[PDB]
């Protein structure tokens, strides 16, 4: 598959007044690992990150054009972007290449800068918006991640236990995937701070 | 994917499932397949979800032009023409097979639009993977000029049969009621499928997952 | 073919003399007044209606753009309908891109650019229309005024058209910030009464408001409800 | 047709372009706007024209325009031409930040916009834009900078300059009082309002008064901040105190 | 002034370039056409400016379709261009809609093409007026006339050129509705030799063509003996 | 001011020192140069009546018409220059058949006259062409009954009764006095009032070959152009009063 | 899919089935297969479901505007030539064999077969669709020159009922239309009203 | 197939490249230079499908020189590598450039920078990198012995062990190897390592 | 005054002054004469030197084997029209495999020169032509600025050409039955009517074009003009 040429796996999960987003760190070519510190989660605001898995060159292409459009937006308007508007912008940007599609399925996890309601969503590779209230996952080990998150998620969690469940979900999911893993970063988005953590993971 | 519609005495009743699958895995549990287009026209979208998403954005936008321009509420046949012209212009490469249902000044209408731009006018429609199971219930039980509640129970039963007898559908029944005198968007209407109760508890305490680095970034 | 040279050229005092003539075309138009209240905005305008043969339901001067953005003018009608069709065409492209009702500042900054292009492009005259665009978003009301030069200002209360200097003096006398919208309509009708000359009815003014409920024109029976008090 | 063509893009009998000169005559009536380059930052100090009572004060700025994360600009002239050019400025700066993944050096933006303003003075038969723009901005190559542009397409680097109304009389004081290489933010804020008390001869100064914004570096991040009403009223009481102490 | 451009109204509401082109029409020689019972007959006073010219030079009768003929007046260089526009328009109608173009629709296509130049400063109005005649079994006979302003009407008998009013006066003396076309040739040749100014422009030729029942709707030139008999009859009636 | 002029503001569509457009003002005189007058009025069941001049006996009177059929449900009378009139009728036919093709239903009357006005504004803004110096529309809207619309060369446009051409203002004043007598300011004798209004300001007392009448009705929504004997019957029924 | 038009003296009789299948599942069993291109001109749609509705809107547009300008009821041959041009111009992206039938005052009742290709040929009767192969031999044997209107309605109903019996891709109700100077008279034959032919039992 | 290797140190980058140009069974050039100087502090290493390499590298190289002509100073290696990535990604057009790249540069604010890039234009910054089928044989030894604080002579020894693995195990005749080091004093050429 | 600056301005008499000024460009140029028999067509033209050793600009262009033209006026406009007629006869040969008839080709030129006489910013072509050709219908002499064109038995355009028109009006009765030798001599005397009285027709300044049934078109220059120059008078 073209999605699985670089591997990669990103998930988001909603908590009480906080969201968590975590992405794998392996940058791969089908069998050969190249580096182990590949950045997939990019900041698009104070309390709003976007995560892009899939073909690792399309992650950087879509993210550079997205930052190009978003900086013009935030300079022309004079406010930070609300996450639903960022979902519509990324769906527009991917759908402009409908028959020439980018091979990335972005996930968006952040906080509304005024209401501080938690928001998570994912997309397909061509721009179907999927707003869910529990979790969204994306990448080559999607079955492992739905299997972990369907059993481990419980509503209304504090950021500590949300960190615990998304960390156990990532670490138990990627160790059954050959072409993903090799380290994981975890971002906890809170109202008053951002917590950036990396985990002990299998390096095989 | 199981959506349906009927023409009853005062308007249109639309229904849907909520399960959206990618590959052979359930991706979404509460996906809304009954699109807003006009205050009177709603458009159930089956097939390729992103293509019908951008199509029921764009035609909704053009009807928001047109209703403000003429100052009147739009007709069904206007959205029908715009849909069939765009979907014929792209020759079916938009993989959206639509149910365009609405009530205008000439009463209710129900159109089924195939992706290449062929349109049918129907008293009842079913689309998607579970279209045949709900079509069975419609051929068994539909009558012309039904009342509101009989049409609501008929569409809900047909969506239920398409939920139980297909793998490609499940987990909710949304409805919609469209008439001259009312608009009733019943989301959800009946929930035939329920998550089982988890017997064990797997709550990992603090310190269960080892941490290598940590950075606290304060905000205002 | 179309000309390619501009007709708006600099006078030796630095004045774009076509714009300063189009502002006199604005000053001869039918008077219009907009006031930003605390809980919303009111727009009201005189209908320049002689000739009882006119069917008043055929034309509207207060014309909405979105569910909470509308606008009114003073000056030439057929340029105003060009600006309304273009403003709707811009707001719906915004709604296609971002899936959001357009910010009022983001519609003014585009409509003002469309009015700017005709003061510099080839073979066109500037518009003869000064606009008043109102909006309610971020739980805060807006009032904007665009000119034929393409410049835009943010107002709390203003007046344009015939005798607008005395309208601005009457507004600076009668404005206070705590005004409720039902009093904001009343002050606007008292402002338009200064130069009406000829027995105001429900058929010869047009009043629009925007609030939390949205933008709507007031039906002539609701116009007669306030004008019975005036 | 040829009867109506005003020929805005031809030479004079002396080698002048009359529309480019008449643009500068339009600039000569625009608002007094000065900017002073200091050691730890740059300011801009301008006269607001929005001085009637009934205005709304909607935006954070009237004539100050953020162009990217590292630069700001002021304008003077026609408002609408300024809006069009600063939209072009933002498009150029974001095309560069798109293409190289680093923010644009401050001079490339100014020479690009002077290319755009120079093109309309030569061909196309349009009228030229009648605006001056003052340019502040920080980069990692030369730090805090200042520029001034005109409708002809010229630019230069300055440490203090003034455009708009009463330009030469303000720059005459700026030649006098500029401490080259020693100015702070606070001494520059003192000097700018010292000159603006000397050039605002219409409606001797009252509270809302100006727009004044500074560009500074904090913790490796560039901040452009418009001073609040409370900050400017305290600073102008400090200036009137200094005018009181000036004699004895 | 107010007359250097076709895109400028005068203070009184006149467009002077068109009304100056209508003076250019009535500089040129006489062409008349008479509709009758079963067809249309055209007649043109064809000047020959010098005896070095071959027969058939400067034809002023054009065929614009195989069932439609045309008679022109005015600046002939424009009239050949409008003949080629009418030829292309009738060709496109036969190709698209599969049958011969009705003359009402053909005249209202060519009238819109003529009118399209009386709006713009980037062109000048045509300096020519023209008639279109035809016959078919379904439509009867039809004769429409266009002037440079672009306005077309259906006619019983028309005259265009520098001798317009005297020729219309003499046409109105005629009972054209009930006559055979063989009579109409002699009656047209009468009026052409009546209106001729022999002292001012000297050498000239008679040019005649009919379309009607007697050619089964095919637009043809009058045969040589019938033209010479009409010339003899009319020159003896000149007396 | 008061008739001031700056350069080419009497030659193209640019603003005077007062804010008037002189070529658009001069385009109204071209309607009077046509030398005709038309009257339109609607009741509860719309009618347009115009003159018919036959100065030349050579004309085929089947082809001289100022009543045009725009679509099957909407008719129209023009006034002014004749070639511009047939141009704007061709343009209204193209927009009315384009609306049906894009939107799937017969075009409204007000959405036809707004479209023709938005076309005609472009000639009052671009400098390189002249405004068309010449339209009254009638048709049954399903909800409002008969409609009467009048667009003019400046781009404006909604009437109960109107006039066009040379005797515009006087016939307007006659209809303005007559509406005050009528109940609910609305007419009853639609076919007859137009004939009285046309014969009053002109003082001709017309022949049936001198006027042509078109009616659109709630019983027959099709635009229908009357025969000669019917207009003669209405003229004689008015003659015996 | 079985459409049929029969020319008689004074007009034409059309007929069509009502079954539209996708694969071997009946997607619509009350499909209306007679499209009015003008008042008294009907076109029939067999082949690709998109194209025969997509071209017909363009031809309805051009023919309506043409009829407004020419101030006449439009010809049937004009409506056939507007298909013969267009279905030829896009013939590699269309799969459209159209049977145009109708009436005009000038040449009477007319049936034009426009087969897949963008040509045009007038016939005394035309059959089309997938099912027409099973009723070529019936209509070559039964057609007599100059049948009345009722004889033709029974002939169209019999020839359609045979093809609906034999072809699996055809069925439903028989929708007839008789287009003449007096107007269009449509009728639907359902259930027992469809002409019945007993199976060859024993 | 062509071989690339680069090692990024504390204040230096060591790069090496094979010096062979082949055709289908035979090599036509045994002094082939794949190291293209972009500017005073940046080299661009260019292997892959023939034709696309030298055209793409020189088209980047004239813009890297052109920025210096317009501005009077150098591109940073981050900006030049992102510029090269943008031009290579701009792929979903007609024109393919099937090139395998390494960019090594020294910035005068960030120090040594080494960038890996495949023909997809996936840009990955790494402490060491290698192209070719010899990368599969030598990146494991690089993971065996590399530390972040390797001094430059130990880096020559670790490179020499990798080149001896190319001689011992790899089936293509790769006998001669050119090496350069980029520092704060510019680009330094070293002696050719031969077998 | 104001109506002489644009071709797209009708003067109030119903004329176009920029079209009538273009005919002065044909009324100043070096005169030429054409004529025909029923077998041949002959062009005779004055060759123009700036005074001398610049050796006498050609007036007669080899346009095909079967058509030659003569020039009087703006020479680059006639060379434009020569390349146009070259392209039209070559497209007719490439499509229909027969040379284009001359009467259709001159109507194509009349169509081409008409278009700048109507559209703003353009000028009329300032050249009049004599076109000599042979096709199935026999020999032809045509004359074309104002886009009108003429069929001609014998024709004289250029400076002072009315005397040559008078001579050809006198002697046009003979021309159809004169052979190829006499036919060119008539036109040589026709041009020699126009000349200065001191100058005569020599091997310098007189060109001759000849086309006939059995003879493809030949321009006659310095050496080849000598037989027809002999036995004149």
């Amino acid at each position: 598959s073209i999605m699985s040429y670089n591997g990669g796996a990103v998930m988001a999960m909603k908590g009480k007044n906080c969201v968590a987003i975590a992405a794998d760190r392996r940058f791969g070519i089908q069998a050969q690992m190249v580096t182990t510190d590949f950045q997939k989660i990019f900041p698009m605001g104070d309390r709003l990150y976007i995560g892009l898995a899939g073909l690792a060159t399309d992650v950087q292409t879509v993210a550079q054009r997205l930052k190009f459009r978003l900086n013009l937006y935030e300079l022309k308007e004079g406010r930070q972007i609300k996450p639903y508007t960022l979902m519509s912008m990324v769906a527009n940007l991917l759908y402009e290449k409908r028959f020439g599609p980018y091979y990335t399925e972005p996930v968006i996890a952040g906080l509304d800068p005024k209401t501080f309601k938690p928001f998570i969503c994912s997309l397909d590779l061509i721009g179907c918006p999927m707003v869910t209230d529990d979790f969204v996952v994306s990448g080559t080990c999607a079955e492992q991640m739905y299997g972990m998150c369907e059993s481990l998620w419980e509503p209304n969690m504090d950021p500590d236990h949300l960190f615990e469940t998304i960390s156990q979900a990532m670490l138990n999911a990627v160790d059954r995937d050959a072409v993903s893993g090799m380290g994981v970063i975890v971002h906890i988005i809170e109202k008053d701070k951002i917590t950036t953590r990396t985990l002990k993971a299998r390096m095989d | 994917t199981t959506i349906a519609g009927v023409v009853y005495k005062d308007g249109i009743v639309l229904g849907a499932d909520t399960r959206a699958t990618e590959g052979m895995v359930v991706a979404d549990k509460n996906c809304s397949k009954i699109h807003f287009i006009s205050p009177n026209i709603y458009c159930c979208g089956a097939g390729t979800a992103a293509d019908t998403d951008m199509t029921t954005q764009l035609i909704s936008s053009n009807l928001e032009l047109h209703s403000l321009s003429t100052g009147r509420l739009p007709r069904v046949v206007t959205a029908n023409r715009m849909l069939k012209q765009m979907l014929f212009r792209y020759q079916g490469y938009i993989g959206a097979a639509l149910v365009l249902g609405g009530v205008d000044v000439t009463g209710p209408h129900l159109y089924s639009i195939y992706p290449h731009g062929s349109t049918d006018k129907l008293p009842y429609v079913t689309m998607g993977s579970g279209s045949l199971a709900a079509m069975a219930v419609f051929e068994d039980k539909f009558r012309p000029d039904m009342e509101e509640e009989e049409a609501k129970n008929l569409v809900s039963e047909a969506i239920a049969a398409g939920i139980f007898n297909d793998l490609g559908s499940g987990s909710n029944i949304d409805l919609c009621v469209i008439s001259k005198n009312k608009l009733d968007f019943l989301r959800p209407y009946t929930v035939p499928n329920k998550k089982g109760t988890r017997l064990g508890r797997y709550r990992c305490e603090k310190g269960t997952t080892a941490v290598l680095t940590e950075k606290i970034t304060p905000l205002e | 073919r179309g000309y390619s040279f501009s007709l708006t050229t600099f006078s030796p005092s630095g004045k774009l003399v076509q714009i300063e003539y189009a502002l006199a075309a604005v000053a001869g138009g039918a008077p219009s007044v907009g006031i930003k209240a605390a809980n919303g905005v009111v727009l009201a305008t005189e209908k320049k209606q002689k000739s009882i043969l006119y069917d008043e339901r055929s034309v509207h001067k207060v014309e909405p753009i979105t569910k909470h953005i509308g606008l009114v003018y003073s000056g030439m009608g057929p340029d105003y309908r060009v600006l309304v069709h273009r403003a709707r065409k811009l707001a719906q492209q915004y709604y296609l891109v971002y899936q959001e009702p357009i910010p009022t500042a983001q519609l003014v900054q585009r409509v003002a650019s469309v009015m700017q292009e005709y003061t510099q492009s080839g073979g066109v005259r500037p518009f003869g229309v000064s606009l008043l665009i109102c909006g309610w978003n971020e739980g805060r009301p807006y009032l904007f005024q665009s000119d034929p030069s393409g410049a835009y200002f943010a107002w709390k209360a203003t007046a344009m058209g015939k005798n607008y200097v005395n309208g601005k003096t009457f507004l600076e006398k009668r404005y206070n910030e705590d005004l409720e919208l039902e009093d904001a309509i009343h002050t606007a009708i008292l402002t338009l009464k200064e130069s009406f000359e000829g027995q105001m009815t429900e058929d010869n003014i047009e009043v629009g408001i925007c609030n939390e409920a949205g933008f709507r024109r007031l039906t002539p029976t609701e116009v007669k409800d306030y004008l019975a008090a005036i | 047709s040829r009867r109506y063509d005003s020929r805005t893009t031809i030479f004079s009998p002396e080698g002048r372009l009359y529309q480019v000169e008449y643009a500068m005559e339009a600039i000569g009536h625009a608002g007094t706007c000065l900017g002073i380059l200091a050691n730890d930052g740059v300011l801009l100090a301008a006269e607001r024209r929005n001085i009637h009572k009934l205005l709304d004060e909607v935006f954070f700025s009237e004539k100050i325009y953020k162009l990217n994360e590292d630069m700001a600009c002021s304008v003077a002239g026609i408002t609408s031409d300024a809006n069009v050019l600063t939209n072009e400025l933002r498009l150029i700066a974001q095309r560069y930040l798109l293409q190289y993944q680093e923010p644009i050096p401050c001079e490339q933006l100014v020479t690009a916009l002077c290319d755009i303003k120079q093109a309309y003075t030569q061909f196309g038969g349009k009228r030229p834009f009648g605006v001056s723009l003052l340019y502040i901005g920080w980069d990692k190559h030369y730090g805090f900078q200042l520029y001034q542009s005109d409708p002809s397409g010229n630019y230069g680097g300055w440490k203090a300059t003034c455009i708009g109304n009463n330009s030469a009389a303000a720059v005459s004081m700026l030649k006098q009082d500029y401490k080259e290489g020693e100015m702070t933010l606070k001494s520059a804020l003192a000097l700018a309002i010292k000159v603006l008390n000397k050039t605002m001869d219409v409606s001797k100064l009252s509270a809302e008064k100006v727009e004044i914004a500074t560009l500074t570096r904090e913790n490796g991040k560039t901040v452009i901040r418009v001073l609040k009403q409370k900050e400017v009223e305290q600073l102008i009481k400090k200036h009137e105190e200094e005018e009181a102490k000036a004699e004895r | 002034g107010y007359d250097l451009s076709a895109s400028t109204f005068s203070p009184d509401g006149r467009v002077f370039q068109v009304e100056y082109a209508m003076k250019a029409v009535e500089n040129s020689s006489t062409a008349i056409g008479i509709r009758c019972k079963d067809g249309v007959v055209f007649g043109v006073e064809k000047l020959v400016l010098s005896k070095l010219y071959e027969e058939g030079s400067n034809k002023r009768l054009f065929n614009v379709d195989r069932h439609v003929g045309m008679a022109v007046a005015g600046l002939l260089a424009d009239a050949r261009s409008l003949a080629d526009i009418a030829r292309e328009e009738a060709s496109n109608f036969r190709s698209n809609f599969g049958y011969n173009i009705p003359l009402k629709h053909l005249a209202d296509r060519v009238a819109m093409y003529v009118h399209a130049y009386t709006l713009y400063s980037a062109v000048r109005p045509f300096g020519c007026s023209f008639m279109l005649g035809s016959y078919s079994v379904n439509d009867g006979a039809q004769l429409y006339m266009i002037d440079p302003s672009g306005v077309s009407y259906g006619y019983w008998g028309c005259a265009i050129g520098k001798a317009r009013q005297a020729a219309k006066t003499e046409i109105e003396k005629l009972q054209m509705k009930e006559m055979t076309c063989r009579d109409i040739v002699k009656e047209v040749a009468k009026i052409i030799y009546i209106v001729h100014d022999e002292v001012k422009d000297k050498a000239f030729e008679l040019e005649l063509s009919w379309v009607g029942e007697l050619t089964n709707g095919r637009h043809e030139i009058v045969p040589k003996d019938i033209r010479e008999e009409a010339e003899k009859y009319a020159k003896e009636s000149l007396k | 001011s008061r008739g001031s002029s700056a350069g080419f503001d009497r030659h193209i569509t640019i603003f005077s020192p007062e804010g008037r457009l002189y070529q658009v003002e001069y385009a109204f005189k071209a309607i009077n140069q046509g030398g005709l007058t038309s009257v339109a009025v609607r009741g509860k069941d719309a009618v347009i009546v115009t003159q018919k001049k036959v100065p030349d006996k050579l004309l085929d009177s089947s082809t001289v018409t100022h009543l045009f059929k725009i679509t099957e449900n909407i008719g129209c009378v023009m006034t002014g220059m004749t070639a511009d009139s047939r141009s704007q009728v061709q343009r209204a036919r193209y927009e009315a058949a384009n609306w049906k093709y894009k939107y799937g239903y017969e075009i409204p009357v007000d959405m036809l006259c707004k479209r023709i006005a938005d076309i005609s504004q472009v000639y009052t803004q671009n400098a390189e062409m002249r405004p068309l110096g010449c339209m009254i529309l009638i048709g049954i809207d399903e909800e409002q009954g008969p409609q009467v619309y009048k667009c003019d060369p400046a781009g404006y446009y909604g009437f109960k009764a109107t006039a066009a051409g040379v005797k515009q203002t006087e016939s307007t004043s006659f209809l303005e006095k007559k509406v005050k007598k009528k109940f609910d300011w609305t007419f009853e004798q639609t076919v007859e009032t137009a004939i009285t209004c046309l014969s009053t300001v002109l003082s001709i007392d017309f022949k049936p070959s001198e006027i042509e009448v078109g009616v659109v009705t709630v019983e027959n929504p099709k635009f229908r152009i009357l025969t000669e004997a019917e207009i003669d019957a209405h003229l004689v029924a008015l003659a015996e009063r | 899919t079985t459409i049929m038009a029969v020319q008689f003296d004074g007009g034409v009789v059309l007929g069509a089935d009502s079954r539209t299948t996708t694969g071997s599942y009946i997607a619509n069993r009350v499909t209306d297969k007679l499209t009015p291109i003008h008042d008294r001109i009907f076109c029939c749609r067999s082949g690709s479901a998109a194209d025969t509705q997509a071209v017909a809107d363009a031809v309805t547009y051009q023919l309506g505007f043409h009829s407004i300008e020419l101030n006449e009821p439009p010809l049937v041959h004009t409506a056939a030539s507007l298909f013969k041009e267009m279905c030829y111009r896009y013939r590699e992206d269309l799969m459209a064999g159209i049977i145009i039938a109708g009436w005009d005052p000038q040449e009477g009742g007319q049936v034009y077969s426009v087969p897949m290709g963008g040509m045009m040929v007038r016939q005394s009767f035309a059959i089309g669709g997938s099912g027409s192969s099973y009723i070529y031999g019936y209509v070559d044997a039964t057609y007599r020159e100059g049948m009345t209107k009722e004889e033709c309605l029974q002939f169209t109903a019999n020839a359609l009922a045979l093809a609906m019996e034999r072809d699996g891709s055809s069925g439903g109700v028989i929708r007839l239309a008789a287009i003449a100077e007096s107007g269009v008279e449509r009728q639907v034959l359902l259930g027992d009203q469809i002409p019945k032919f007993a199976v060859a039992t024993l | 197939m062509e071989y690339l290797i680069g090692i990024q140190g504390p204040d230096y980058v060591l790069v090496a490249s094979d010096r062979v140009a082949a055709s289908n069974i035979v090599q036509m050039k045994d002094d082939h230079d794949k190291m293209f100087k972009m500017s005073e502090k940046i080299l661009l290493l260019c292997v892959g499908e023939a034709g696309d390499t030298v055209q793409f590298a020189e088209y980047i190289q004239k813009n890297v020189q052109l920025y210096k002509m317009r501005n009077g100073y150098e591109l940073s290696p981050t900006a030049a590598a992102n510029f090269t990535r943008r031009n290579l990604a701009d792929l979903r057009s007609r024109t393919p450039y099937h090139v395998n790249l390494l960019l090594a540069g020294y910035d005068e604010h960030e120090g040594p920078a080494l960038y890996y890039m495949d023909y997809l234009a996936a840009l990955a910054k790494a402490p060491f990198a290698a192209h070719g089928y010899g990368a599969f044989l030598t990146l494991s030894i690089l993971d065996r012995y590399y530390t972040p604080t390797i001094s430059r002579e130990r880096a020559v020894e670790l490179l020499r062990k990798c080149l001896e693995e190319l001689q011992k195990r790899f089936i293509l005749n790769l006998p001669t190897f050119s090496v350069r080091i980029i520092d704060k004093n510019g680009i330094h050429d070293l002696d050719n390592i031969s077998f | 005054n104001q109506y002489d600056n644009d071709v797209t301005v009708w003067s109030p008499q119903g004329r176009i002054h920029q079209i009538e000024y273009a005919m002065e460009a044909v009324k100043q140029g070096s005169a030429t004469v054409g004529l025909k028999s029923k077998t041949h067509a002959v062009l005779v033209a004055l060759k123009r030197a700036q005074s001398e050793l610049a050796a006498h600009q050609k007036k007669i262009l080899h346009v095909d084997n079967h058509i030659g033209i003569s020039i009087a006026g703006l020479t680059a406009d006639a060379r434009l029209l020569c390349n146009f007629m070259r392209q039209e006869c070559l497209d007719s040969r490439f499509v229909f495999d027969r040379p284009l008839p001359v009467s259709r080709l001159v109507s194509l030129i009349g169509s081409k020169t008409q278009i700048p006489t109507q559209r703003y910013g353009r000028r009329p072509y300032g050249v009049g032509l004599l076109i000599a050709g042979y096709d199935d219908m026999g020999p032809h002499i045509f004359q074309t600025p104002s886009a009108n064109y003429f069929d001609c038995r014998a024709m004289s355009i250029g400076a002072r050409s009315q005397s040559a028109r008078t001579y050809l009006e006198r002697h046009m009765s003979e021309f159809m039955e004169c052979n190829l030798n006499e036919l060119v001599k008539h036109g040589l005397r026709a041009l020699r009517e126009t000349l200065p009285a001191e100058q005569d027709l020599t091997t310098k300044n007189v060109s001759i074009g000849i086309v006939g049934k059995d003879l493809e078109f030949t321009i006659y220059d310095d050496d080849d003009v000598s037989p027809f120059l002999e036995g004149l008078e």
